[PDB]
RNA sequence: GGAUUUUUGGAGCAGGGAGGCAUCGACCUGGUAUUGCAGUACCUCCAGGAACGGUGC
């Protein structure tokens, strides 16, 4: 199982936790959560730090959330990048 | 690993939860179970496009949760230990 | 096996009302109720979302696509739990 | 007992339907298993069963041969019920075979006779003669020729019988001594005696 | 859960006696007593079906091991 | 478990599917997921022949025959 | 019984009068209902006494004993002993719960019943 | 009785061109030749097409693996 | 053609929609006894016709004699006993 | 043989030939329509044929009742608050009853959904202008006595009685 | 640990919120793994949950009776009133 | 081909340029790095095509399995 | 005592916008065909009418 977290597509999350790097999460709510992965699981539940939530309403909006838990079903996409840099 | 276990440790914390249907829930956790079914007390719940209502107790089916906003104080590194 | 499920099986042979996930409302005799809530019924009255009614002899609805069921009050009198 | 008919008119062969899994079922169920636990005694027979065979298509029914001159059908699902008994042989029944479609049924006994049966009534449809005791008998597998019987005889020969005529179609004399068993290596085309 | 088994019935007990003994718990829909036609007497047991399962339950609790016609009876869900 | 559908085998049926979609045809078989084989199927009308309906998307069925 | 059903649909004091006037086991349940209604005091216990006059009954009386524990004491214990069930240890459990907080010479008497043959 | 999975196995063997009804999307359907499939009804389609019922327009796809999540219905087409 | 539970009607105005035809047929024929079912199609073959099935046979005979040539939606209906027994009757009998 | 709750509870209940839920109250010799509350508003149709009812009245509020078959009774009068207890009454079959005066049919004007009306074999039928009178006073009817109410009849009924 | 969080509210009158946004108020008598619920003397509300709305408290109320709700379509529950004694 | 199944097809397509359509109509073109048992998908040098038009160049991307409509090699 | 009849779950996420367009269906006037023994998407055709009904943007 660890092997599948380590080398499979979830290695994106595994890599973000290890390097304390930022990732953008496109989300079902049409919102995007930008931050660092403290923890994750099979379902893509996550505990996130320094989250910048961004969305639109046209008007763009954002808000800072230091500490939060995301239920993984809401995940559409998870992006790793030269974002942290 | 199983992050629901982490949430199960948060009894007596106060949190804000955003629901899948947009509803916002602020209250004190009395219990999270294995299905992430969450139970609270002293709850101020604001359905999208209403003024808040206060409930002494509220019980949420786990699947209907989008995300929890945790106390800034929360010592995550402690809670992530098993 | 769940407590509500046992009570559902108890309503077999009684007149029950069923609303689907799409809000169509089916009233008639419950012939068979499966464990997963799959429902065989007969001599139905169906009331659509526009309000109109129709009549059907025989129906079978998948459990997942049921929102809820109304059972007789004859059952109410499983008080142990 | 009082079997007669079941349900609303369903035969004691036509549909397996109730049992977990599916009789129509693809040929390989899965990676196979070996059993420890025994479920049904069955009995009925006061003498050792001569033979046991399942049912054409999928194991819906099971059929047994008694040396008490008797043949019995069974659920084959561990179910208590034995369907309809058959009686009509003088001496112990040696072997049997089923109609590929599954409606007819054939038995051979040491009484020098061979009988064609209606699996749905127990009716002795036809009896085939000849002096020699008949050992293993098969029914042609091919859809085209369900009609032909192939009977192996103690007296060297194998004989094809036209079911409709009841007459001998084709004798096979090449073999020496007794014939024990006949299979079909490829349906219709060949068989190994 | 509406049908009860009732055993340990004395010879004098019949469907009328059973109706009278169990009706205090609730309405009854059926009472069956298997008979031996060679003797014309019952075999010592019967099945009593209540209209409501809750009533059948109360009957089991109060009638099991109770006395009827001088002897102890046995009462429980039939199946 | 199997769905209890043997009663409906080889009968003409009216199938309400998600998306407000409706088809009619003869039941030729099923599996534990309630996936169906429907023969002589008609989209409600245009004839589509023998088809597979995934049980997932089956809302309701109604017999057009007496069972 | 249908009149009792329509009266049940009508159903609280006057309904209790209609029920008591209507009043085998159903009358006892109606008596327990009269006790639950009257207690909503001692008069309800009197209704429990009339319910005892109606006679099951033992169970109901035992329940009533739970509602008023220090109310009658030895008299309540006598009501228990007067009942007469052939086994009926559960009553011994009731006396046991009564003694956890009661004691006295009476506790010893309760223990003595305990000596009585059963299991 | 024909089992649904087997029908598919037939579609596969036949190389009949197949038209798929998708879940909760009526304006588009998918077409192709089933080359293989799995226990989840996930399909490998060849020379596949998006079919716009509204626009009468076809989008050319080639090698497609369609998740079974989307499958409402499976039909065969002569084309 | 012997008396039958089912009556065959022809010479009916085929412009009436099928569900309306069946409902008026039911209404009209209810006066003689319970009508179990009505079979009426608009195919070329079957248009302008209907089979009305009654629980009681006496009801069918009374209907036949009393409504022969009754003006229905403009035309005089022609009634006769059906050639065969209705499937529903055969199932209800055996 | 009063129409009672007990009577209704043992009465044949079924899905009729036109696919509606119908209650069978035929041939009981009922004289007065009463106690319909016990049907619990669960029927689309109620068959009261071959009884002895005198007045079409006495109904509770029944929202699902759409068809009333009242053949071979003794109906001589129609109650005045019928729409208040039967709002969706769409079909009324009164064949072979006792309505004698055109004015006795007046209460049917208040049944807003009434579309199928049959009054055959009633003395009232032979009264001069019976058809035009019904058409003008109960315009919501589309089929009268199994014949289509046509435009020309409506106009003709507009002249007379205007 | 305790499993009680549902069992506590059993027998109580409960306000249950559905996924479409309906309000089911009934006596909470049973539940299960899926949160399929058994609700006695159950009514449905659509427009409001009253907190003493001076105009009226009740619009689009429907009496249902004995209801079994499937857990799939349940969102949440709060205590509405104490158990009826009966 | 002689039966070509979902799983092998996807495995053959690892190391290759793919495009994934999601149920929601977004499209993502990139090199398929890997897939897992649940058919979650990992792209590199991802690009986003919405309305079939290049929207955003995104880099390395995880797509949750339940979102996927279909995958195409391209 | 996490592998298909409970309790280690296959769930999940997604709806407002505006104050005409597209499709489906009865439908209403005239006139016209059809007279046949049935178990049903729907049911003649021809011309005219829709300040009709539903669904989506």
């Amino acid at each position: 199982e660890e092997e599948e977290f380590n080398t499979g597509p979830l290695s994106v999350l595994t890599q973000s936790v290890k390097n304390n790097t930022q990732v953008l999460i496109n989300c079902r709510n049409n919102k995007k959560l930008l931050g660092r992965v403290k923890a994750f699981d099979r379902h893509c539940n996550m505990v996130l730090e320094n989250v910048k939530e961004m969305w639109t309403e046209p008007v763009n909006k954002d808000r800072y959330i230091s500490k939060m838990f995301l239920r993984g079903d809401s995940v559409i996409v998870v992006l790793r990048n030269p974002l942290i840099a | 690993m199983k992050l629901v276990r982490f949430l199960m440790k948060l009894s007596h914390e106060t949190v804000t939860i955003e629901l899948k249907n947009g509803t916002q829930v602020h209250g004190t956790i009395t219990g999270v179970d294995v299905s992430m079914n969450t139970h609270l007390k002293a709850v101020k719940m604001t359905l999208k496009n209403r003024e808040p209502v206060q409930l002494e107790t509220l019980s949420i089916r786990g699947n209907n949760i989008r995300y929890f906003i945790l106390p800034d104080s929360l010592p995550l590194d402690t809670l992530l230990v098993d | 096996i769940g407590v509500p499920i046992k009570v559902l099986h108890e309503a077999e042979g009684h007149i029950v009302t069923c609303e689907t996930n799409t809000g169509e409302v089916y009233r008639g005799k419950l012939i068979e109720a499966e464990d997963n809530m799959n429902c065989q019924m007969s001599n139905i009255t169906v009331t659509y979302r526009d309000g109109r009614v129709a009549q059907l002899e025989q129906v079978y609805i998948r459990g997942s696509k049921i929102r809820f069921l109304i059972l007789p009050d004859m059952l109410k009198n499983m008080l142990k739990s | 007992v009082k079997e007669m008919y079941d349900y609303q008119g369903r035969s004691y062969l036509h549909i397996p339907q109730d049992v977990g899994v599916n009789l129509r079922s693809t040929m390989p169920p899965e990676k196979c298993y070996l059993p420890k636990k025994q479920i049904h005694v069955w009995s009925g027979h006061t003498k050792g069963v001569s033979a046991v065979r399942l049912f054409p298509l999928s194991g819906h029914l099971l059929l047994s041969c008694s040396m008490d001159c008797k043949i019995k059908l069974w659920e084959v699902y561990g179910e208590r019920r034995c369907l309809r008994t058959f009686i009509g042989h003088s001496k112990a029944v040696r072997d049997i075979c089923f109609n590929t479609a599954g409606t007819q049924f054939l038995s051979a006994a040491y009484d020098r006779y061979l009988k064609l049966w209606d699996t749905e009534t127990g009716q002795c449809i036809s009896r085939f003669t000849n002096r020699k005791v008949p050992y293993c008998v098969k029914f042609n597998p091919d859809e085209d020729k369900q009609n032909l019987f192939v009977a192996g005889m103690s007296d060297k020969k194998i004989v094809q019988w036209d079911i409709r005529s009841g007459e001998i179609v084709q004798e096979y004399d090449r073999h020496l001594g007794a014939v024990n068993t006949i299979v079909f290596v490829d349906e219709n085309r060949r068989f190994v005696s | 859960k509406r049908v009860l088994y009732v055993g340990g019935l004395a010879e004098e007990v019949d469907d009328k006696v059973l109706h009278a003994a169990f009706i205090p718990f609730g309405d009854i829909t059926d009472i069956q007593i298997p008979l031996d036609y060679e003797t014309e007497k019952h075999r010592g047991f019967a099945f009593v079906e209540f209209e409501l399962a809750e009533d059948a339950a109360a009957a089991i609790d109060n009638m099991n091991e109770s006395e009827l016609f001088g002897r102890t009876i046995r009462v429980n869900l039939a199946k | 478990h199997p769905p209890e559908l043997k009663k409906f085998m080889d009968k003409k049926l009216s199938l309400k599917l998600n998306g407000g979609r409706h088809v009619q045809g003869i039941l030729r078989g099923f599996d534990p997921f309630m996936n169906l084989v429907i023969d002589e199927c008609v989209e409600m009308q245009n004839n589509i022949g023998m088809v597979v309906i995934r049980g997932n998307s089956i809302i309701m069925l109604e017999a057009l025959e007496r069972v | 019984l249908r009149s009792h059903p329509l009266p049940e649909t009508a159903v609280f004091l006057k309904l209790s009068p209609e029920s008591a006037e209507e009043y085998y086991l159903k009358s006892s349940d109606r008596l327990d209902e009269a006790a639950q209604r009257l207690a909503t005091v001692n008069d309800e216990r009197f209704v429990s006494k009339a319910g005892k006059s109606n006679y099951h009954e033992l169970c109901d009386l035992i329940s009533q004993n739970p509602d008023k524990v220090q109310s009658l004491n030895v008299d309540a214990i006598i009501r228990g002993g007067l009942t007469r069930f052939t086994d009926q240890l559960g009553k011994l459990w009731c006396s046991l719960a009564d003694y956890y907080i009661r004691s006295g010479h009476f506790e010893k008497a309760r223990d003595v019943y305990e000596e009585a043959i059963r299991t | 009785m024909v089992q649904p999975i087997n029908l598919i196995f037939r579609y596969l063997q036949n190389r009949s061109r197949i038209q798929v009804w998708l879940y909760e999307q009526v304006n588009m359907r998918i077409e192709g030749c089933i080359i293989g499939f799995d226990e989840y009804m996930n399909l490998v389609l060849d020379d596949a097409e998006e079919i716009h019922s509204k626009t009468k327009s076809r989008k050319q796809l080639g090698r497609i693996m369609l998740k079974g999540d989307n499958i409402t219905l499976l039909q065969s087409v002569s084309n | 053609i012997r008396p039958n539970h089912t009556i065959y009607i022809n010479n009916m105005n085929d412009k009436i929609k099928k569900e309306e035809l069946k409902r008026s047929l039911y209404a009209l024929f209810s006066q003689f006894g319970h009508v179990v079912d009505i079979v009426a199609l608009k195919t070329m073959k079957m248009r302008g016709q209907a089979f009305v099935i009654f629980k009681e046979l006496g009801s069918s005979t009374n209907a036949l004699r009393q409504l022969q040539g009754f003006p229905f939606y403009g035309k005089p209906m022609r009634i006769q006993y059906a050639k065969t027994d209705s499937d529903i009757i055969s199932k209800m009998r055996g | 043989v009063k129409l009672t709750a007990e009577l209704i509870e043992q009465a044949a209940q079924y899905t009729n030939a036109v696919r509606d839920r119908e209650l069978d109250l035929r041939g009981y010799k009922i004289p007065v329509i009463e106690n319909l509350g016990a049907t619990l508003d669960q029927f689309d149709a109620i068959d009261f044929s071959d009884n002895e009812i005198r007045k079409l009245d006495g109904f509770p509020l029944l929202r699902r009742l759409k068809t009333l078959l009242v053949n071979n009774n003794r109906i001589c009068r129609i109650g005045e608050g019928l729409d208040q207890a039967l709002p969706c009454l769409t079909e009324l079959i009164l064949t072979n009853n006792s309505l004698v005066e055109l004015g006795d049919l007046d209460p049917l004007a208040s049944l807003k959904s009434l579309t199928y009306l049959s009054i055959l074999r009633n003395p009232v039928t032979n009264k001069k202008h019976y058809r035009l009178y019904v058409i003008y006073k109960v315009p919501q009817v589309r089929v009268l006595d199994f014949q289509k109410v046509k435009l020309k009849e409506r106009q003709e009924a507009e002249k007379m009685f205007k | 640990g305790k499993s009680s969080k549902m069992l506590q509210h059993i027998d109580y009158r409960m306000r249950c919120i559905l996924q479409d946004g309906r309000i089911f108020i009934g006596t909470f008598k049973a539940f299960d793994k899926h949160m399929n619920l058994i609700l006695c003397d159950c009514d449905e509300f659509r427009k409001i949950k009253p907190k003493n709305s001076k105009q009226a408290e009740r619009e689009e109320k429907r009496v249902l009776g004995l209801v079994l709700l499937r857990g799939e379509n349940l969102v949440s529950m709060t205590v509405e009133g104490p158990p009826p004694k009966d | 081909s002689l039966p070509l199944n979902p799983k092998p097809f996807l495995n053959g397509l690892t190391g290759k340029p793919v495009m994934v359509k999601l149920k929601w109509g977004m499209e993502y073109k990139g090199y398929l790095v890997s897939v897992d048992g649940y058919m979650n998908m990992q792209l590199a040098n991802t690009e986003e095509y919405i309305d079939g038009a290049l929207s955003g160049h995104l880099g390395e991307v995880l797509i949750r399995c339940n979102n996927v409509l279909y995958i195409r090699g391209v």
